[PDB]
């Protein structure tokens, strides 16, 4: 079995992945919003970027062979558009055997103590480095990492005895794994080592990565659903899917597990230590489908049986479907949480948003947290509810033809004021819909500042008519991403360096955040084309001076938001010197204890406020549900003075 | 501003419409397998393009590719449609089909070319015009169209490169003759008679005709004379030759230039 | 950018829907003149849902429900700027509280009124312009 570095077998392309490329590199330079050409200066900056992605810390890497290998680096253009990418293979292999030169010594010594932490410094930033040159200086640091891990382990973790033994094995399993990664590794690092010099949102699917994105896109997984997470070669099924047809039959439980399982009749190979994708690969079924089941004692035991289930349609939803629309409290004051915008979220909140137009209608809010862009013409179906048929985005292509995007069925459904709240991650369609409700004034702006994506991209399958007939045995062909559009706002600015400056500003956004779309590879400029034709309710967005001192006053009269401001200017002053951290233990310990002691007093003091018994100890209280969010709360009382405003302001 | 040399119209033969009545009566017939359909459906197709009947002949085409998909002749003429309609991207996927079903099919390489030419990728269609320039070198039009090309990079380049070229041939195709007034070597009264001289019949005049007007409108556009651009190409296109690249592409500029005079 | 700008789909759509309304007025010729009956389903007396049910069910295959209300309900909603030959045209008559018709271009549905029976009438018109509803299509082929 595992042996030494003849064991590591010399990976080759496959058959298709030629022709794969081929189309690939075709769409990439011959369709795409950025008018670039794969030159030798391309080729060279492709070369840097693969390096980058073979690894990022700059741990195992070899000026000489980089240089080597550097002599070829004008070829790679030849390499992509002909299909044989040979550098890109023999430089994978020569970067799995060198692995094991990576370092050797340490292993299963995890509580001996062989070194001291006297007042040491490590880099966080590891990115701008140059390429280490000898052998001896990596071999020595490569154990540090893994000691004050174990050094933080021993501050804060689970017994000894109990972990340690696994972390051993976790380290040796890691060892096992990387000597398993597959060719379709390598091709899609490549690929996306391309796409990323091409554009940040410019990618490559491979098909395993295409069925994720349609299953993303679609919900309709084809199997059995559960979320799963493994831990040294068994996967632990949580199988949260409760109400799932393959759930209804729960005989077995997280305990009740086995590894080697068959599908819909096929020989049951005994899978011991394959990889996640691979069993989730044979878990998974067409529509139609069987799988087989053994039944286990339902704890830790010996004993198998056969028997069978069925694959169908399965649609996992972590989403609220929920419409109870009442007046409770002081008006109809909810909060809509999005997780994505999916080509089936028009379809599902239109059960929501629909059936009140003829009713008293209220502020109510929605909240894009945390989103991440699925479909543009949803994303426009989806903005047409608020806005009475209007133009929602505009698209611009690399010629220069503009294209105004409105979906022309349907007035405003919901004729109440509204309130959006996003954050900085949100998606890019997020962005949209709150463009659109702020250039037309109907609904607020609240929140932080978004990410700042102004890309439109095509998602688009590599499958030619042709290929089913002549190529039976090809296996599915990867999908693209790539730019081909750019979107714009109705007021004619953009939104891909600028983002959205939001009425109300939140505490967590004024700190200068290393994040967003600035600190991307290669993002696009930043152009406002002319304005678009749209009729505004009140110019409102510039002036909003009436709630702003009043959620001042309220962010002003409560100590959350104060202890909030303490926590960013504990960011503030950490940012400093946040690249090169320095491991003391005795002063790491008192940072420690100061932290849980402000966690302490802080929740002493809200249990205070609001009259729940103190916590003394940390064992009682289980992991739980903390606090949600204030802002969602600030959001709820700016609707409320909203409508304030709309009693006291229709003259 | 000058006088030109006419040609009758080219009016639809007897034969094609015999044939086209026959293939409507076959095609009406069961009696007939599968490859034989999509063979008699590429043909009519051909025959409808050669009519100037392109959504028909796409028509047929597109039957064509639904019953047997590995046709590159078919994606050919696809992608042909695709860069007429301005679809420049289709067009390159096309010919990517049709060098992917067969990489000899040299002519797709010309196609493709001229989609990238008027898709804005001067280099990449440089690239393609060149291989054909290479399949070919004494071909007047090849050289022409390589020229046409690298006249958005570089003119005093290209007029130089395309002055190598027609020194390089063995200038026995009369084509050349263009290439010469491209290198001001001959009049335009000096091709024109040339062109009287060389046709037979009507049709050879139309053809000719067509050719000439073509790249003398492009020529005349370069120059930003607009109105004889426009004269020009019309010419070429009154010639009713509908199987003609120039013809396409002369119907192509007119649509760019009256595209460029309605947005003010 | 004539006949080539539109795409092969879009020529086959053409194809395919360039007799709807050459259908629709063959069943209104061979049924212009039936007298109006509630609840009628024969040209002795229709009703304006039972002729819209009749015409697509013979003229397409498409088997509509029986009430005015259940049409108004089937197919998909669509707005009065892009309304399409062989879409459902609902007015608020109110002499059973809706009235359904077959538009036919220009302004123009055919339909059983109360009045003078099947016809075609104007959208246009002061009594039905100023007593329109909704739009709804359910030819659902392209």
């Amino acid at each position: 079995d595992i042996t030494r570095a003849d064991q590591i077998p010399v990976l080759k392309e496959e058959t298709q992945h030629a022709t794969v490329s081929e189309r690939v590199t075709s769409r990439f330079t011959r369709s795409h919003y950025r008018q670039f050409d794969l030159d030798q200066a391309f080729s060279a900056k492709i070369f840097d970027r693969y390096l980058n992605l073979l690894d990022y810390s700059h741990n195992v890497l070899l000026a000489s062979d980089v240089e080597q290998f550097a002599k070829k680096k004008t070829e790679l253009g030849d390499e992509l558009r002909s299909g044989k990418l040979d550098v890109f293979y023999d430089l994978y292999n020569l970067a799995q055997k060198r692995r094991f030169e990576r370092y050797q010594y340490a292993l299963s010594v995890l509580e001996k103590p062989m070194d001291f932490t006297g007042n040491d410094t490590y880099n966080l930033d590891r990115s701008k480095a140059p390429w280490p040159k000898n052998e001896a200086e990596l071999n020595a640091l490569w154990d540090s990492k893994v000691k004050f891990d174990e050094l933080s382990l021993k501050l804060t973790g689970k017994t000894d005895k109990e972990i340690r033994e696994t972390l051993t094995r976790r380290y040796k399993f890691a060892i096992r794994r990387l000597a398993q990664t597959n060719s379709e590794d390598v091709f899609s690092l490549a690929m996306t080592a391309f796409a990323r010099e091409i554009d940040p949102h410019t990618n490559y699917l491979s098909p395993r990565n295409t069925e994720q994105f349609n299953t993303e896109m679609s919900l309709s997984l084809e199997g059995i659903g559960a979320v799963l997470q493994m831990d040294d070669d068994y996967t632990v099924i949580n199988s949260m899917v409760a109400g799932g047809p393959a759930a209804k039959s729960k005989a077995i439980s997280v305990g009740d597990k086995i590894v080697g399982v068959g599908q819909t009749g096929k020989p049951m190979v005994d899978v011991i230590g394959w990889r996640l994708d691979d069993v989730v690969a044979l878990i998974k079924g067409p529509k139609g489908s069987k799988v087989r089941l053994e039944i286990l004692p339902a704890g830790k035991g010996t004993k198998t049986r056969t028997v069978t289930l069925t694959r169908e349609r399965i649609r996992l939803e972590d989403r609220a479907v929920k419409m109870s629309v009442k007046t409770v409290g002081k008006e109809k004051v909810g909060v809509l949480d999005i997780p994505g915008f999916y080509v089936g979220l028009t379809d599902d909140v239109k059960v929501q948003l629909q059936k009140l137009e003829k009713q008293n209608v209220s502020s109510v809010i929605i909240d894009l947290r945390s989103n991440g862009g699925g479909a543009l013409t949803e994303a426009v179906s989806l903005s047409g509810l608020f806005i009475p048929a209007g133009p929602i985005v505009q698209v611009r292509d690399n010629n220069g033809k503009v294209r105004e995007d409105s979906d022309t069925d349907g007035q405003v459904f919901y004729k109440g004021p509204l309130v959006v709240l996003v954050d900085r991650f949100s998606a890019a369609a997020s962005e949209i819909f709150a463009a659109a409700m702020q250039d037309y004034g109907r609904a607020l702006v609240v929140g932080e500042p978004t990410f700042g994506a102004g890309t439109v991209q095509q998602y688009r399958s590599l499958n030619r008519i042709y290929d089913q007939m002549l190529r039976p045995e090809w296996p599915a062909l990867g999908s693209v991403q790539y730019t081909i559009q750019k979107f714009y706002r109705v007021n004619g600015g953009s939104t891909q360096r600028k983002g959205v400056t939001p009425d109300i500003i939140m505490p967590t956004g004024n700190e200068e955040t290393e994040t967003g779309e600035k600190f991307e590879d290669n993002a696009l400029p930043w152009d406002s084309i002319d304005a678009a034709t749209y009729v505004k309710s009140g110019d409102l967005t510039a002036f909003e001076p009436e709630l702003l001192k009043e959620h001042n006053a309220r962010i002003a009269k409560d100590p959350e938001f104060q202890n909030i401001m303490k926590d960013i200017a504990r960011f503030n002053a950490m940012k400093d010197k946040r690249n090169i951290v320095s491991l003391n233990y005795a002063v790491r310990e008192k940072e420690n204890n100061e932290d849980d002691a402000t966690r302490l007093a802080r929740l002493n003091e809200r249990f205070k406020r609001e009259g729940k018994p103190e916590l003394k100890k940390l064992d009682d209280l289980p992991k739980d549900y903390q606090e949600p969010d204030p802002y969602l709360d600030e959001t709820v009382n700016i609707a409320l003075d909203l409508a304030k405003l709309e009693k006291a302001r229709p003259a | 501003r000058k006088s030109e040399v006419l040609a009758v119209p080219l009016q639809p033969t007897l034969q094609q419409e015999v044939i086209l009545a026959r293939m409507e009566q076959i095609l009406a017939s069961r009696a007939l397998t599968d490859d034989e359909r999509a063979q008699l459906l590429y043909e009519r197709g051909v025959l409808y393009d050669s009519l100037g009947l392109r959504a028909l002949a796409r028509n047929d085409f597109s039957q064509a590719l639904a019953i047997r998909p590995d046709m590159p002749e078919v994606f050919n003429y696809l992608g042909i449609y695709l860069t007429q309609a301005g679809n420049f991207d289709a067009a390159y996927e096309a010919f990517d089909s049709v060098l992917e079903l067969d990489p000899t099919y040299n002519y797709a390489h010309l196609n493709r070319g001229i989609a990238l030419y008027y898709g804005g990728r001067d280099k990449l269609a440089q690239d393609d015009l060149l291989a054909f320039y290479q399949d070919d070198p004494n071909d007047p039009f090849r050289s022409l169209w390589l020229y046409l090309a690298e006249q958005k990079l570089d003119e005093k380049q290209a007029k130089e490169v395309l002055k190598q070229h027609f020194e390089k041939s063995d200038k026995e195709q009369w084509g050349w003759n263009i290439v010469e007034f491209y290198l001001g070597n001959i009049s335009e009264q000096t091709l024109m008679e040339r062109l009287k001289a060389d046709a037979t019949d009507n049709t050879s005049l139309a053809e000719h005709l067509s050719e000439t007007n073509f790249y003398l409108g492009k020529y005349y556009l370069s120059l930003g004379d607009l109105d004889s651009a426009t004269a020009l190409f019309k010419l070429a296109v009154a010639n009713n030759v509908h199987n003609f690249v120039e013809h396409r592409y002369a119907l192509l500029e007119l649509s760019l230039l009256g595209q460029d005079q309605d947005d003010l | 950018t004539s006949s080539l700008q539109a795409s092969q789909d879009e020529f086959e759509n053409l194809v395919r829907n360039v007799d709807v309304k050459s259908r629709i007025m063959d069943q209104y010729a061979d049924w212009k003149g039936v007298r109006y009956r509630l609840g009628g389903s024969t040209k002795k007396g229709i009703d304006c849902s039972g002729f819209v049910q009749r015409t697509f069910r013979e003229q397409f295959g498409l088997e509509l429900p029986r009430s005015t209300y259940e049409q108004q309900e089937m197919g998909k909603s669509v707005s009065r700027s892009n309304l399409r030959t062989g879409d459902l045209v609902l007015f608020r008559a109110g002499s059973t509280g809706r009235h359904v018709g077959i538009y036919i271009g220009n302004n123009q549905f055919v339909h059983a009124s109360t009045s003078s029976g099947v016809i075609i009438s104007s959208m246009n018109e002061p009594y039905w312009k100023k007593r329109y509803n909704e739009a709804r299509r359910v030819l659902s082929r392209s």
